[PDB]
């Protein structure tokens, strides 16, 4: 070692910087990160306010010793291709869709929700990222189907004009759009309004994703 | 108004002093020849002067 | 309709004016020059410590210090002779996409998806590094930023506008408009009186700084323009688009000169740069490997292979002694 | 920025003592710290060094085993512990600051000292120089070994001390000039022989000048040149 | 005869294969600074234990049985004690890896939210080595009245029974229990699913089966011989077949655990 004394002081400083960086990187991998998506007034605000509440918006909360960070991105008015690859390592995508808007042609809203869901699922950056699907406004849909059945937009539907038949039909219609059934799953829920079920469902789905990832890492 | 903006911009871009393409090629070749001897990646320097070993 | 017809007339005027000056091309005249032959380069150093993807870097003007940024929420200032770390700076928002290094060595800047450009002061009497400014007023993400001097900065955003800021006041001075799509890059001139910018509408524009009006428009690419750089002389520049081509455009002759492409390449370009004499054009690629081109012949594939993801950034020093590259696998490498 | 130390006083033979230094207004946890000494009738003399992270400690050969240096980061306070004091220990004591990375300026802020009462060599060629205002002067000192290292540096320092005040960095690494110093000072030379130069003398530039080396430990001072 | 030069070649080849594989695993750990996790430390421990068997005990055993009885009593004590310690250490490393993998699925929140990673790992590794020593060492050292160089406690079936128990009965039960729990925790959460459930079942079956088949026959045959006829003279070919089958496991071991894991595979790919 032919270094002078000042070179040795510089080496010590550099090693301390390395130590700090490594510790911060350790801490930054014990978290859960969710990307939040919806549509035009898909009632995404409700979901945000219910659970523990320019540019990107971040929400942070803690539940049952897990730390969730949720990123909402509705303020970016540009195309998705210049923008999406930054979120490649995200744990899951939380998607919101509204049910009561089956007879609100703006060519109705269900078609836009289907189109955007099909665009998101088959993305090349999300070949193993799972989705958590929320269906909103079950009530107003239930009263609105008392007068107008689903035939107004689903002429091929062949069931009665009741609640659960229509609900199951819409759920299967949205979950049939998957094209990667062997790699990732899709979870579904009907948005409650009375308690913490909207959060417990997310907690359970995330636990399932974590367990499956741990098993698949070991090649087992 | 957008058409008027386009008209004004096309007016400003229409009146351009111009030179031949061969002039640009000649100037590029001249600059590349004049300063060629001082490029440490075309003609690598001997290792006694190299600061990266 | 009259305005549209006169606009068509002016467009045809520009087209025919460009056609009139095509006495000869670049390829037919330089075919009598000796080539570079074969150029081989080796990795002298390897700088480790970033964890996530690396998005930009920038050389200092003393040719020894370097700055880099990643999605960790960290900026790092390195010494490239001994691979020592001089500074490590934590950011407020980790969605960073660009960085710059002041020509005097006193300041650094960075921006991202939060629409704000932050400016940091490196030389205080307290020993730490502090945020000196935050510049806000865009409505889309920030794509690039380049210091003019210790008190004037330039920015480009993804809301179709560019801005010139006066750092001490904190307010914009002039604004440049005219693109119909996101602006992706910019590159100052050696004399710092002009600059160029390319946009996602597959066109590039030349701007004058003092007054504030567009001067020239360069077209020809098929898709958006992803990286731009400016020839050392000051009279030409070269672009790289997402259709696997690079091109050379001359400011004065006002038309194209030469295209760099190859049939085995089917991915886009993410960075271009030049060498001191102007006899090498380096280009990063999506194929995981950089690539060196002979600027006056438009042929080579002298790869600098050795990366395990796509090459996001590269740069060449101010004297010519080294080339640095960084890529999505979190390692930054120095070649000589 | 401020460093204020205390703990000095008068002591008998034997015994022990502890001096402390409080830092205020800067990031005390990123700086290396020195203790330096000055005899009541002589020049300066380096004493001890503790680095940032407390992983390195250096002493002088006339004190090792009797002195101990320590730091305390959450409260920003530095300590020296002296054991079994003898007659040669009488002095003023200064706490000094320094930070090493590529391009930094060590030895730039000094404390104010406290009174305690009970190898390469550099030579100062003079002891007193009488001049008149408006003239230019030059001071010189000599070495015994080459100070030019293989990496290109030259670890030579020039310090100033006005009557009744603590010293103050003037020139670091033989050619560079500190910040806050009027740009009428300069320094040059070549291996083993060096010269500082002053142009257009003015008042409040009268006192003693020192030249120091930092090429290796221990660090060594000169006799001091008195300009009046 | 002159057919003793053909077997020597095969023995040397097996030793070479064992040492090569475990050296590769050790190199893979040492090269990279990203493989800093519990599982990679345990894989390092396993590789070391197998490597020492691969280097030491196989060559020295060739001239003893083929050419010349050039040991002496002290060298036999050394050789036997080393071999026993190494084998028991390998088995206990296998049990440790399975326990880690079971905690990785029975409780995911805590397994993600733990940060104690400084000394506990080395604590556990040293503990398994110490236990592996205490399994055998004292008994081989005590043996005085002990013919081919083999431990003297063979002359009584009690020590054989207890030693074989604490070697081979507890590990099989623990591995079976942990793997069944892993399978059930996946199967309950099933609802293309059939194929992956069957794949998981097949893989756990393969691991447990290879372990049991490689390590049972020698122990059972030894204790059965000892219970009636303390035969230390010439022995049939079955004894030798079992003897070598037990060492074959240390060559099987680093193909299954380290090389199925994904980041080890990437590190191998880079180099
Ligand atoms: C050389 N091969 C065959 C012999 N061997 C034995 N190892 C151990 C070690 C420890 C225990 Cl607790 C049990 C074993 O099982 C044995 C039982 C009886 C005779 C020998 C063994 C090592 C491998």
């Amino acid at each position: 070692c032919t270094l002078s004394a000042e070179d040795k002081a510089a080496v010590e400083r550099s090693k301390m910087i390395d130590r700090n960086l490594r510790e911060d990187g350790e801490k930054a991998a014990r978290e859960v990160k969710l990307l939040l998506l919806g549509a035009g007034e898909s009632g995404k605000n409700t979901i945000v306010k219910q659970m523990k509440i320019t540019g990107i918006v971040e929400t942070h909360f803690t539940f049952k010793d897990l730390h969730f960070k949720m990123f909402d991105v509705g303020a970016q008015r540009s195309e998705r291709k210049k923008w999406i690859h930054c979120f490649e390592g995200v744990t899951a995508i939380i998607f919101c869709v509204a049910l009561s808007d089956y007879d609100l042609v703006l060519m109705n809203r269900m078609h836009a929700s289907m189109k955007l869901f099909d665009s998101i699922c088959n993305n090349k950056w999300f070949t193993d990222t799972s989705i958590i699907l929320f269906l909103n406004k079950k009530d107003l849909f239930e009263e609105k189907i008392k007068k107008s059945p689903l035939t107004i937009c689903y002429p091929e539907y062949a069931g009665s004009n009741t609640y659960e038949e229509a609900a199951a039909y819409i759920q299967c219609q949205f979950e049939d759009l998957n094209k990667r059934k062997d790699t990732k799953e899709i979870y579904t829920h009907f948005t409650c309004s009375t308690d913490t079920k909207n959060v417990q469902f997310v907690f359970d789905a995330v636990t399932d994703v974590i367990i499956k990832n741990n098993l698949k890492d070991c090649g087992l | 108004a957008q058409a008027r903006k386009l008209v004004e911009q096309l007016k400003m871009e229409a009146n351009i002093d111009r030179i031949k393409v061969s002039k640009a090629a000649a100037d590029l070749m001249a600059y590349c020849e004049a300063h060629a001897k001082e490029d440490p990646l075309l003609t690598p320097v001997p290792a006694s002067e190299n600061p990266f070993r | 309709d009259q305005l549209r017809q006169e606009a068509e007339q002016l467009k045809n005027q520009i087209r025919d004016a460009r056609k009139a000056c095509a006495d000869a091309t670049l390829s037919q005249i330089t075919n009598n020059i000796d080539p570079v032959g074969r150029i081989q380069m080796r990795t002298r150093r390897t700088l480790r410590g970033h964890l996530a993807k690396i998005y930009a870097m920038h050389w200092g003007t003393d040719s020894r210090l370097l700055v880099s940024a990643s999605q960790d929420g960290k900026l790092i200032i390195w010494d490239s002779y001994t691979t020592n770390k001089v500074h490590a700076i934590p950011l407020r928002s980790s969605w960073v996409m660009t960085c710059a290094y002041a020509p005097s060595g006193n300041y650094v800047a960075c921006g991202g998806l939060d629409n704000i450009c932050s400016i940091y002061n490196l030389k205080t009497r307290e020993g730490n590094v502090r945020v000196s400014r935050e510049l806000a007023g865009h409505t889309g993400y920030l794509s690039c930023c380049r210091f003019l001097d210790d008190n004037q900065i330039v920015t480009s955003s993804g809301d179709t506008t560019c801005a010139l800021w006066d750092i001490e006041t904190g307010q914009q001075t002039t604004t440049f408009t005219g693109h119909t799509g996101d602006v992706m890059s910019l590159s100052l001139a050696p004399d710092t009186r002009l600059f160029v910018s390319g946009a996602c509408d597959a066109s590039a524009k030349l701007w004058d700084v003092r007054e504030g009006m567009c001067r020239q428009t360069f077209t020809g690419h098929e898709s958006d323009i992803n990286a731009i750089c400016f020839f050392p002389n000051g009279n030409a520049f070269a672009t790289g688009s997402d259709d696997a081509t690079c091109r050379l455009f001359d400011l004065r002759a006002d038309q194209e000169l030469m295209t760099y492409s190859h049939d085995n390449i089917i991915c886009g370009i993410t960075s271009v740069s030049f060498s001191k004499s102007g006899r090498l054009l380096l280009a990063g690629y999506d194929d995981f490997n950089c690539n060196v081109w002979d600027a006056l012949k438009a042929d080579r594939a002298g790869v600098l292979a050795g990366h395990d993801n796509r090459v996001s950034c590269l740069g060449v020093t101010d004297d010519g002694m080294a080339v640095a590259t960084g890529s999505w696998d979190s390692f930054l490498k120095i070649w000589n | 920025v401020q460093l204020v130390e205390s703990g000095g006083g008068l002591v008998q033979p034997g015994g022990s003592r502890k001096l402390s230094c409080s830092a205020s207004g800067f990031a005390f946890s990123s700086f290396g710290m020195h203790w330096v000494r000055q005899a009541p009738e002589k020049g300066l003399e380096w004493v001890a060094y503790i680095s940032s992270g407390s992983g390195t400690i250096y002493y002088a050969d006339t004190v090792k085993g009797r002195f101990t240096i320590s730091r305390d980061d959450p409260k920003n306070t530095l300590f020296l512990q002296m054991t079994s004091l003898r007659s040669e220990d009488t002095a003023m004591y200064y706490c000094v600051r320094s930070i090493y990375y590529y391009g930094s300026s060590p030895f730039d802020f000094w404390g104010q000292g406290t009174t305690l009462t009970v190898d390469i060599v550099m030579t100062q060629a003079t002891s007193s120089v009488p001049v008149t205002p408006g003239e230019s002067v030059s001071i010189s000192c000599r070495s015994s070994k080459s100070l030019l290292h293989s990496n290109g540096n030259t670890y030579l320092y020039w310090f100033l001390q006005r009557p009744g005040q603590s010293p103050q960095l003037l020139i670091y690494r033989m050619s560079n000039l500190a910040s806050g110093v009027p740009d009428r000072f300069s320094g040059s030379g070549s291996g083993t022989a060096f010269t500082l130069t002053i142009s257009r003398l003015e008042a409040e530039d009268v006192g003693v000048y020192y030249c120091m080396q930092h090429l290796e430990y221990p660090l060594t001072f000169g006799a001091g040149t008195k300009l009046e | 005869l002159s057919t003793r030069v053909t077997l020597a070649f095969f023995m040397s080849l097996v030793a070479f294969a064992i040492m090569l594989g475990n050296a590769l695993v050790i190199l893979a750990f040492v090269v990279d600074k990203n493989l800093r996790h519990r599982s990679s430390y345990f894989f390092l421990n396993l590789a070391i234990s197998d490597f020492f068997v691969g280097v030491i005990s196989i060559p020295l055993y060739i001239p003893h049985t083929l050419f010349e009885w050039d040991f002496g009593k002290e060298i036999c004590v050394f050789w036997l004690t080393t071999d026993y310690l190494l084998c028991t250490a390998s088995v206990y490393n296998i049990v440790l890896i399975s326990y880690d993998r079971y905690l990785s699925v029975s409780n995911a929140v805590s397994y993600r939210t733990q940060h104690t990673g400084v000394l506990k790992i080395v604590t556990l590794m040293v503990a398994v080595w110490v236990l592996a020593f205490l399994v055998n060492g004292p008994m081989i050292l005590v043996s005085e009245s002990w013919s081919e160089c083999e431990p003297g406690f063979f002359s009584e079936w009690y020590i054989l029974a207890i030693t074989s128990f604490l070697e081979f009965v507890i590990p099989v039960i623990l591995v079976a229990y942990f793997n069944m729990n892993i399978y059930w925790s996946l199967w309950k959460r099933d609802h293309v699913e059939l194929l992956r459930a069957r794949r998981l079942a097949k893989s756990l079956a393969i691991l447990l089966g290879v372990f049991a088949v490689c390590w049972a026959p020698y122990s059972l045959f030894t204790i059965v011989l000892s219970f009636y006829s303390s035969a230390t003279g010439p022995k049939s070919v079955w004894y030798r077949i079992a003897f070598w089958l037990q060492w074959f496991n240390s060559f099987v071991n680093p193909l299954l655990y380290p090389l199925c894991h994904k980041r080890f595979q990437k590190a191998f790919l880079k180099i």
